Parts: C-alpha cells; structure tokens; sequence
RNA sequence: GACUCGUUCAUACUACAGUGGCCACACCAGAUCCCAUCAGAACUCUGAAGUUAAGCACUGUAAGGCUUGGCUAGUACUGAGGUGGGAGACCGCUCGGGAACACCAGGUGAUGAGUCAU
RNA sequence: GCAGAUGUCCAAAGACAAGCUCAAAGAGAACAGAAAUCUCUUGUAGACUAAAAGGGGAAAAGCUUGUUUGAUUUCUAUUUUCAGAACAAGUAGAAAACGUGAAAGCGUGGCCUAUCGAUCCUUUAUAUUUGCAAAAUGACGUAAAUUACUUACUACUGUGCAUAUAGAGGUGUCUGAAAAGUUACCACAGGGAUAACUGGCUUGUGGCUGCCAAGCGCUCCUAGCGACGUAGCUUUUUGAUCCUUCGAUGUCGGCUCUUCCUAUCAUUGGGACGCAGAAGUCUCAAAGUGUCGGAUUGUUCACCCGCUAAUAGGGAACGUGA
RNA sequence: AGGGAACGGGCUUGGCAAAAUCAGCGGGGAAAGAAGACCCUGUUGAGCUUUACUCUAGUCUGGCUUUGUGAAACGACUUAAGAGGUGCUACUUUUAAAGUUGUUUUAC
RNA sequence: AUCCGACUGUUUAAUUAAAACAUAGCAUUGUGAAAAGCCACAACUGGUAUUAACACAAUGUGAUUUCUGCCCAGUGCUUUGAAUGUCAACUUGAUGAAAUUCAAUCAAGCGCAGGUAAACGGCGGGAGUAACUAUGACUCUCUUAAGGUAGCCAAAUGCCUC
RNA sequence: CCUAUUAGCUGGUUAUUUUCGAAAGAUCUCUCAGGAUCGCUGGAGUUGAUUAAUAUAAUUUUACCAGGUAGAGAUAAUGAUUAGAGGACAGGGCCUUGACCUAUUCUCAAACUCCCAAUAGGUAAAAAGGGCGAAAUAACUCAAUUUGUAUUUCACUCAUAUUAAAUAAAAUAACUCCAAGUGGGCCAUUUUUGGUAAGCAGAACUGGCGAUGAGGGAUGCUCCUAACGCUUGGAUAAGGUGCCUAAAUAUUCGCUCAUGAGAUCCCAUAAAAGGUGUUGGUUCAUAUGAACUAGCCCUGAAAAUGGAUGGCGCUAAAGCGGA
RNA sequence: ACGGACCAAGGAGUCUAGCAAAUGUGCAAGUGUAUAUGAUUCUUUAAACAUUUUACGCAUAAUUAAUGUAAUAUGUCUAUUGUAGAUUUGUGCCCCACUUUGCAUACAAUACCGGUAAGCAA
RNA sequence: GAUGUUAGGAGGGCAAAUCCGCCGAAUUUAAGCAUAUAAUUAAGCGGAAGAAAAGAAAAUAACUAUGAUUCC
RNA sequence: GGGUAAUUGGCGCAGUUGGUUAGCGCGCGGGUCUCAUAAUCCCGAGGUCGUGAGUUCGAUCCUCACAUUACCCA
C-alpha cells in the first residue's frame, strides 16, 4: 500500500474548501501513569491478591487498521482517516 | 450428544394459527426521510394554504361579531 | 454457512439467452408516478441500485422517487406476519407494472358504458360475467363429418 | 426518390451474386489554418476534379441463421385419490394440467417525428 | 455432505473522459525457426477484468492515454442475517466542498456477490462546547477617580486531571473469560440423552446354495469342474446402528448336563461316474444311533501324536459362575 | 407363538387347566445386595505433577534506621588562571589544593 | 535346572508377604561452628549437640567376584569477574512555579566465560565391494554433543512370533 | 460450628367439576441435560361488528408477473464419448502411417443448457377512493407567477334496487397488557442427501403420534374409518358374513390340486433361472408341427424349545380374480 | 426401566423486601400525615381518635457529561392543523341519505423545549 | 532499687442478650474464576455497665447561615 | 515497548572532516631452485532513507534487519 505524502482534500474545520493537506501516520503513544485508568488499576495491583485484571493472550490477528493524519496547510487542524487494514503499508514511496 | 440441528416442520401451523397476519396499512406515511427539497416546498404550500384560509375566516368573524 | 447478498442467484440474476447487454434507452424514458404499481425485476447488468434475490419478480407500490432510484414498498412474509419492507432500487430495475392495468381498462370502459346507460335510463350489470354454464344449442353437422372412434390396438 | 434523429433490436444477422443515381448519402481532391499521428491511414480542417467500384438501397440463393404455424403428442413429465397391480424395480386407473429436441411449411420486416428533391 | 475460497491485495488495480478492440486462426515478409516483430482477412469474446466460484461487461466494465484524489465531512429512508436487536456489508438520497468531461452526466473506493469486532481501559484529534464543588491565575485589560476594600465594561484566562464527539490499539471460541497436565488411590450428582455384552433391524465382511457357459477334462461345455458375469439363503465371524438396560441382566475359557437344527462325518437304503474288481467322487430320502484319548497354550481358534466307523457343522442370552 | 421399548407371569391367538400337602433342587423370576466403582456428562470435587495462571514461607541481594569516636587516600561540586578549536560573548583541557560533598581503606 | 532377590530381617491390621522395603558393601554431595551445614518456630528460641570431618547432614546403588565405556551440546548444579549488557527501591543531577517529567550509577539474578554424567539424561543412516553363490574385512557418502563400548538376550526386556 | 453452604442434576410435590389449550422451530449464549429472546397458549381489557356488509380468507375466477425443477439435448454452447464416410500438413518406401477439415453416428452431466412444464408463489379486481373541471398555496420544478408537480377548497358523478368477479356458522374480528409451559421429538405418504443397507444418519411438504380414547387391521403409540357430555331408537363407515364371531356354508362366472397350496394396505421376506402341470391368447408352416405370450400351480425354497393364513379347519372353498 | 410389603399420623411454591401489571377503593394537580406529639383513652386500648391557615416521598417538565437551559404566544378566557371517528343538532316519536358537532383513539402534519450538527456570530 | 507471713488494701474466676477492643476465614454470588462478594461476618482472645460507646468542634456549610453526642 | 551491540571486499575485521585501508579468497609477473613471498591488481551503496557541515561511511535522525535483559489491565 503506497499513500503520497500530501493530499489536496476537504477540509472539515476552520476552513470548508478543498485544500492541501500533508498526510502521515498516525501513532499510538504512550500511555501515561496519571491517567485515570492508569491510576486506578495501580491502586488496585496494590498489596496482596496478584493479578487483579485479565491480561490479553490470544492475539488473533497479525496487522493493524493504517489511521492516516490529514494535516490541513491554511489552519493547520489534523483530521484522521481510517485505511484498509494491510501487512505493507509505505508513505511515498517511489510510483 | 448429538442433536436435532434444524427442522421446519410445525413451523407453518405454528404461523397459521393466529393467521398470516396483514400490515394495517395505514392512510399517511411519515415523510422523514422522502424528498427534501419537494417536501419543505409543501411545508410550505400548506403553511400558506392554512394562513390564507385562516385569514379569510378571521375576517368572516370580525365581520359577523362586529 | 454462505448467505452472501447474491447467494443462489446464478440463473435468476443471469441474463436470457442472446438477451445481453445494457437496458435499452428507451427504459429510462419510462414516466413513474407516486403510489402506482412496479414490478421488481433484477437487471445484472446494471450492479448498483440491484434488488435483493428475495424481490426479484415481486411488486410493489412507489413511495419514493429520488433523481435515479425508486424506493418501493414490498410485501414480505416472514413467518407468521406479512411485513412492510421498503426496497430502494435503480431504475433499470423497476418496470411498470401491468396488474392493474384490466383494472383500468375496465374502469374506463365501465365509465362509458354507465354514463350512456344512464342516458337511456336502463339497468345494466357492471360487474364482472365469471362466465359459467353454456346455454343449449341446436347444431347441425354433415353426415359425412361424424366420424366413428374406437380404441386402437396394440403395436 | 433521399436524408437526420429514433422505436422494435436478426422476419432486421451472415455469405455469395445482380441492379441503382441529379441534388441526397458516400467514395473522392488537399494539408495553410484548428487539430492529429511513425504514418492527413485514422481524427480535424479546406474543398468539389472524378465515380457508382465500394459504402448505402432493392432483389435473388432447392443459402446458413432467425421467426411464425403445423407436427412431434395428449408422447415425456406432473398436482390430487386409491385397503390399485406388482416381491420389487416400476406400471395402470379416477379427477386434472401438459412439454422439449427433431422434422415439415411459410416468411426475411414493420414503424414515430422532422426535413430535402421532383 | 460435495468442489472450493477468506483473515488479503491496490496512489492505482480508486474517479472521470477520450480513443481503441481482445483470445485465436489463416496467409504473407532478410536474418527469423513451433514459437520473437510487421501487414492483411476472419474473429459474440472463445481474451481481459488482483484473488475462489458464479454472475456482468465490446465505440466496455477490457487495453492505452490525459487530468485527478468522491478511498472527503455531516445526516437520513432503508436491504441482507434477523428477535425483524447489534455489528458488519450494502442500496437510494440530502447538506457542503471538489474531481472529471465540451456537456448531459458520473464519482461517498475497487463491475457484483466474501475480505471482519462490544463494554471497560488506553491513545490522538476537534470544539466562540464544559467541569475539578467558598474563590482567584490572560490582566488592574480598557475608560474615568484619588493616597480607596473607588466605579463601569471586556466571547477569547495557570499546570495537571476529567469529561463530550471521532477514529485507532481486540477479543479468529470471531455478540467478545486472563488459564497446563495426571489419577492404575480416587469422590459426588446424574446419564441407557452415551461406549464396553446379549438381544433387535441391516449384512459390507464370513459361511452356504443357485443361473449362463469361455474353457479344463487325450476327442467331450455340464462324469467331475467351471473363468468372465450374475441371482439368492443364513446370522455359525467381524462389521455398521445406539432401540432396551448405567438406584448393575455377573463380562473369556474349560468342566458338567440336557435339548434342538441339518447345510449328513459315519451308520441305513438308493441314483450317477471319466464305475472291471478294490478304493473313491458327485448326489437323493433320511437327525434313529454315534461323533474319542492325549502333548503345547488361559485360551476360542490352532497344530501335532494316536485310536476310530466317524472322529460333521451349528443353536439354545457367544446355553450353562446363588 | 405373535406383537410390543426389537427376550412376557399378565396383552392377543392357541396348548391347556382339578383340593391340600412332604423332601430335594438350582432352569427362570432379565432373583437378592447397592442411587455402576467401568464409560460419558457436570462450567461438582479431591490427591498428585510441572518450563499451566496468579501468588506465598524460606532464602540471596540493595536502600534507610539502629550507628558512635578518629585518620588517610580517591572522586565529585564550587572558585582563580593557562591552552584548543571558537560567535564583548559561547563550549573542551590543563593548572591550584583554595572552600563544600560523596566513596574506599584503616584505627578505637 | 532356569528366573529374581545376595543372605538374617520388614511390609499393604480385614483380598497382594513378593522379585517390593531394609541391609552390609560401594559412590557422590554439603559443612571448620555459635555470622557453619541440615532442620523446627509467629516471635522468642530450639533439634542434630553430653556433637566436631574416623563427625553430622543429604542422596543414589544394593553381599562377594569381574567391571562400571563415549557425550557438558540440552536442562540442572556450581566457579571467577570493575573488562562486562540488562534492573528495582534509593540516591544524584537537569528542567519547571511546583506536582511531575527527564537523565546517571559498583547489588543480587540472568546473560558472558568455565567445571561437572556413581547430576537428570543421551549414546545414527545410506550405498558399493573378495577366483563359485552368499556375506562384506575394505571403500565412498550423509550426519551427531556423543553415535550403545565391555557385555547380555525372543530374558519378568523381541511386537513380527507359536 | 460457618450451614438449612451450592447443585444448569435425580426423586417427590396433597380436593371436584367446567372452559380454553401448547411446544419439541428460531436467534444469541464457555452454549449442546441450561438460559434469555421470538414463535405457539391462557387470562384481562378496550376498540369494533352486531346492518346475510365491509374489514377478512392456508379457496377459486379474471388480468398481469417471476422462475429453470421434472422432462428434452448432445448435430445448440461447455464438459465428456463410440464408430466409421468423404476431402488439399508431418514420416518412410505412385503407395503406406496418421494428423487435420466437412457431413454423419452410439451414449452421458448435482456443481451443463437452445427450450421448458405440473405444482408452488406474487400483485390487482373502486367510496378516507376514482374520474372530470375551475380557483387558490409554494421557497419545489420548468424556458414558463402560470410549464408541471403536490396540497387545499369548491363543483359535476362513478354499479350499490344482489352488493365495481365467485364463495364464505367472514367480527369467533383488530389491538393492548400480564403471564404459564415449551425450546431432547418421533412416525406415515411423497421428494431427497450420505450409506451396501438398516426399525441407520440428515433434510422438504402435509397429516398424525406426542397430548387421544372409539370401530376395524387376531395382536400393535403412528395404518383404515373416525376423533369422545349422558341416553333411547334408526341407519351406516372401515371391515366383514363356515365356526370361534354379529352377519351369506348367498347368488353368478372363470382359475387352481400343492408328498411343506393359498388366503385383507402398513405387514411381518423372497429372486435370477426353469416345467411336456393346466388355462387362455399371438404369429408362422398341410389338424397336425413349431415359436412365443401370461394366469394359477410346481422346482428353485435349509436352523436351531413345539407352532401358527389369529385358531379350527377349508378343495361342488371357507383359496385366487371378478360380478 | 426405576420407587412402592401393609396401615396410621406427619409431609412440600410459603414469609419478607423491592418493582411492575391487573382489578377494587378513597381523594385528585395533588396525594400519603413519616417520626413525633394531645387527649377525662388506658381490661379490651399494642387500637381507635386528632394534628394553630412552605417537614419528607412520589407526582406536577424535560433535556444535557456539563456551566446549565427549559415547552404555540399576547395577536386571544382564543385553548395548533388535517383524514377517519363516538355523541349531539336539524331536513327528507320508530330506516337511511344530506347537513351540525368532532370525545377517545389511530395515522400524519405542524409549531415549541433540551442536546448535537450546519450557517452567522460583539 | 531490693527484701520483708511488717499495717491496710486491690486484681484473678463465673456469667453475655445488649456493649467495648483485637484477631480473622471459607462456604456462597459472579451461572467458570483469580480482584470483588460473602464480610470489616462466623469461629478465636481480651474488657465493662444497667445500659456500654459517643460527646462539648482543629464540625458543617457557602446560606438571610447552623452549633456537643446518641437515636428515630 | 524500554536499554545495549552488530552487520565495510567473497571471509572475517578494526579504523572516523582535507582518507575506503589491510590479512585471508582471486589473477599474472617475478622469485631462492619446489613452496614462501616484495609488489600490482579482482573484491567496498562503510546495511537502508533523510538531515547537519570551507572540509563526512563518519556528525544527527528515522525505517526494517540480529542477539542477552526487561515490561507485558482493552
């Protein structure tokens, strides 16, 4: 799957016109220790019990859904969007 | 064990007995979804419809009450 | 363990023999109206706007037109109800329906014929003959036209 | 007689052969311009010397195909009944419905709107 | 059940427009051949269309070229499964802004049918939308007034956190627990919804009996056989089923004892012979009588030694464990 | 014998069927025992085992405290100057032994 | 005569008395001591221990005779380390208005490098080849950490197998 | 003692009559001995009908639709497949071997189709509506403030006296609420998949058994008749009429002799192959010889306690096929 | 297939909490007097009786995570609009067709409130 | 610090329904199960009274503000 | 995911602003005789992309590529 770095598409805040927008990936980033999710489950890991939520081993599938970052040049807004998920995913690469 | 994966015996005296029942067909079909466009247009024919006709009949009042 | 939209549709979404090829032009021609009666026939060539296998050869009342579709509303069974289903097809997919069209024929002959009754002031039957049991008849036939059947043998 | 836009989408198609032309179609003359290519072949543009040779129109063929009818045939198959037959496989009867291939014969179009020429 | 396919692939293999027509065959052209390129004729698709298969497709949905990002934001009416819930996948539309084309139009991914995921948690985007519980934090900002706790007016106000909305991180047991074995020491609740045995139906397998006649039988199909085929009987084998029994029908063999069947091993009386006699083989009526001693093995089965007239085959809940 | 939940004491069709008793007997009552111990099921257990999941006694190690009194060495920090490349200024090294802290050894 | 166990002894009270257990003999392992080894205990404290390597503790094998082969790759156990990667709390430093966020280091363990099989254990396959035939001393080849050695056998261990 | 722990599992679960009356499908489920949820059922209630209509209908007629199953085909395509016949690219010695082409030919397909039934299915058959006009309204649509569209208001009027086809103990309707049980099914006819087959496994339609007795099939959960308050008469269905056993040793016409006759659907087995047994037909040869044909009978036809057209028995039938 | 040798007596859908539906009853935009108090009531009486003219629950208003905001709209004490529809009114005290009125309810259409989008936004 | 048959006194045990401290499960529910639930419960140890314990704000609010504890 | 190292000749290998270097593998000449071996020469995207800089494989950055440790709430 091969994607161009830029994208000339609607713009969806701050601007209602079709501009140029410089596409990326997205990434997940880490999750931080004051989170309240975070917060909560290492109060409850506390003291005695051992582990006190289930922790995921099945892992079924093997690739991920490609989320692109839309980068607006006038308002500089990003907007996701979703992609087909695939094995191979390149941001321009040669034609 | 081993089981009875699907039949459809019974299955239409069961639908028969309380009868094959209708739709009711009601006279007036909500027009949520239909035409935009044509139907706000006759939002507003009968917006007109109603204020002419209401007009002409408060006159007809004032005229007869004095 | 397949139910896919066109599952079982190999011969009834498959078009007649040297009968290929797009819809005609003068299909799109076809002058449609709300709430007469359209027939429900797939047309393969044309993928989008298709009915569903189940409507193919049904018919229905229009209650919606839109710029290239038609949405119209199909009786269904389902178990033990009849239900309701609004279908939303294209136009190559629809047809006009001729099941009411003795019905029209008939109102507007019907129409006539009362009209120049009443003129005349005389009574007539209106509706319809189901026509039953023949009359007696007096026929003759030329000797030479009888002809003697028996049963044949064996070969 | 002819053309344009259609409808039906083979009775309209295909092969071979014959006949037909004043404008009408067309083949045909040319490449400066618009345009187009390896190639003015095509496409595009400008023409009016020549020709029905072709396209096109009409016709023909113990022509293929297509189409209508007959016949296949009440045959094949089939709905309902049977304390019907038969060891069974299957096959009748009663009340009903009813094909197909093949073969035979005929046919090879019709038509809406508009326009041109006489 | 049968033949398969999916967990992908694609900035083009998506969108639009234009032009063109494909596979194959024949004929012809230096190298040049069955195949390499070119020309002509025929060519309803016999090609191609990402993949399985099935549909669809010829001035195209295929090939080439040009321009593009509609594979965009938001929201409805709905179809498939169906409870007519959800997801998902579609269909018809509407409000924006665009692409393409001269235009009519077409485009909300792939010509159509498959290609996928809840809560909670996290993550990153959006927001003139909010909060963090007595308050403030842009900022004394702008106007006046004095030695103040002065007065009016300002969409834009600290870190961190939490919220709302939208994607994403996955549950393939795919409407979605975080999970290795062994019990021949075993326990409990049950199950004939379910195995191991008889019995029952079926009889592939096993055994037995027919039909035909190519041949064998020195010649001669049928004295005796009978291939290639084909019709049956039996439940004496093993199968197949799971109908009865799991609040229990004592599941191998032998010993003992009785009875029954005949598909007769001997004995009785016959018929045939490829019958000189002798011995034998085929066969009929016939179940009255009889069918043994031992070595090895738990064996049934088996195999030897020996007698015999013969040492036949079976059944009786695989007869028979109060 | 039949049919029947496919092995009846009862049902159907037959055979038959004549009081009361004694002693044996082991064919049948699919005889008695006894909620099958085999097999399967249960989101019922238990014993046991492991590189099943999650923990835990013990054990190894580090930090803080108990923890006092001295010495030395080394390191680091702070401060003044020299040199290097170097845009009034910015970074590296060396020089003091100047003040602060930590470590390692050692003494009581 | 064969098999098993050397023997005396012990054992599943009420289905198994044995070839099972024990045994002497053999071998291995830990430990030099109250800061040791092994073990008990909630703590305090204790058993061995009124003990001291000819001892105590933990194992395997199981009289004698004759032996006890090869493999440290795997898994265990164990030994050395400022060359050494990784790591927690703590500590130190930077930034910040602070919470925080960033970095840095001499623990053990793992990893690295060794040792160990009377530790758990393991210990191959194709072809060709000798004046009859047969077989294969011999050769080639694949391959392992090592390729089952001395022995022994249709053994209470061999299906095929009567 | 916590503790009457928990149990999707086994057992039990106590008066009468009357009325209504099931499901053993389906979706999801760490689900398959369970549950929830639809469906089927009861009770309650309202709106309706009570006007021989209208709503309505497991029905038909009329009109119009959709189909690719049965059948048919191989020369129509694809996939097979047997043979020859005619006719100008290859090998050897004008000839041989073929290939290939043309027209034929034998035989086939659940995952083949030129064609294409029967049955099954859908829509429509007038009054809250239709037709025909005018006038208004709109921001819609159009080139159109007068093009169209839709709506509204006025007009006129479209069978109804049998009712816009027939028929209808069609309102015993429609709707709403609450809730039980059920969610192991099985059998028969017809169709069909796997299997050699099965009282086998899995499906479709309808009807039954379950949940249900009565008459008959001797006997029998599912067959035939027929479904059920308590009675008196009558007449029948299915099936029978020799006796068991109510009713014919009835009448009338044929066939059959069995030293293992035969005798009512399900149903309680029988085949290929034979017969110079007898009965009736068909076609050839100068009442003879043949060859066929199909009725009954016979061989083929062997199993274990003693044995079963239900028993007795029956042959001028009490058997078989009719009337 | 399991339980039942016999007889007597005992023997199993109940109680409470909380919700809903149904029906009866009272009152009704209100309803319930909670705890408690008073009062010649004090066997019964642990029940009955009572409650100086914004306690509390539920209802009377919804919607949003939320700061919050919160239902025609003063032209009119009219009370949104249609199509069916009960009842009523007249003409052809006992049929029906026209008028008249238009409950409940059903199907729609409109406004308006809260939230979200979109447009504008001092 | 000791020691005292110095003088005068106190504690010890029983009893628990209510009460005050400590210690402390699992059955069970989640239709499995591990956090959770059971439950700051049962069992265990100790200590009082006719009541015990709590109690005279290092309280609540955000209002026009209330005013120890306990209980309804 | 966090931290660390690595992949440059055919082999292995260490090396960093005024640099692609070597031993082994390959080729001939010559040679001290037969080897050795001086030397030329075959062998380099300094893993890949981007970035910094009179003067980089080099300095920074991202990508997959490998090996111990370590974190494994939908």
């Amino acid at each position: 799957v091969n994607v161009p770095k830029t994208r000339k598409t609607y713009c969806s805040n701050k601007c209602k016109k079709h501009t140029m927008h410089k596409v990326s990936q997205y990434k997940k980033g880490k999750e931080r220790l004051s989170s309240l999710g975070r917060r909560r489950y290492d109060m409850k890991q506390k003291g005695f019990g051992g582990q006190t939520k289930p922790v995921f081993k099945k892992k079924a599938k093997t690739t991920k859904k490609i989320v692109l970052k839309l980068e607006c040049t006038k308002c500089k807004k990003k907007r996701f969007q979703t992609m087909k998920r695939c094995k191979t995913f390149e941001m321009g690469a040669d034609k | 064990a081993k089981s009875k994966n699907h039949t459809n015996h019974n299955q239409n005296r069961k639908a028969h007995k309380n009868g094959i029942k209708k739709p009711k067909k009601h006279k007036f079909m909500s027009r949520k979804g239909l035409d935009p466009n044509f139907f706000r247009n006759q939002k507003y024919c009968l917006k007109g419809i109603q204020k002419k006709k209401k007009e002409l009949k408060l006159k007809a009042k004032q005229e007869k009450n004095n | 363990k397949s139910r896919g939209k066109r599952s079982g549709t190999r011969y009834k979404f498959s078009k007649k023999f040297r009968k290929h090829g797009e819809c005609t032009a003068n299909k799109y021609l076809e002058k449609l109206n709300y709430g007469d009666y359209v027939d429900i026939v797939c047309d393969s060539t044309q993928q989008k706007g298709m009915p569903f296998n189940y409507y193919h050869g049904k018919t229905g009342k229009i209650f919606h037109i839109t710029k290239r579709g038609v949405g119209v509303l199909v009786n269904k069974r389902v178990k033990h109800r009849i239900e309701q289903k609004k279908v939303c097809v294209r136009i190559e997919h629809v047809r006009k329906s001729r099941c009411n069209e003795d019905f029209l024929l008939r109102k507007i002959k019907n129409a006539e014929l009362i009209k120049e009754a009443k003129l005349k002031n005389e009574h007539i039957n209106i509706k319809r003959k189901t026509e039953g049991p023949k009359p007696a008849a007096m026929i003759k036939v030329p000797p030479s036209k009888i002809i003697t059947i028996e049963p044949l043998p064996f070969y």
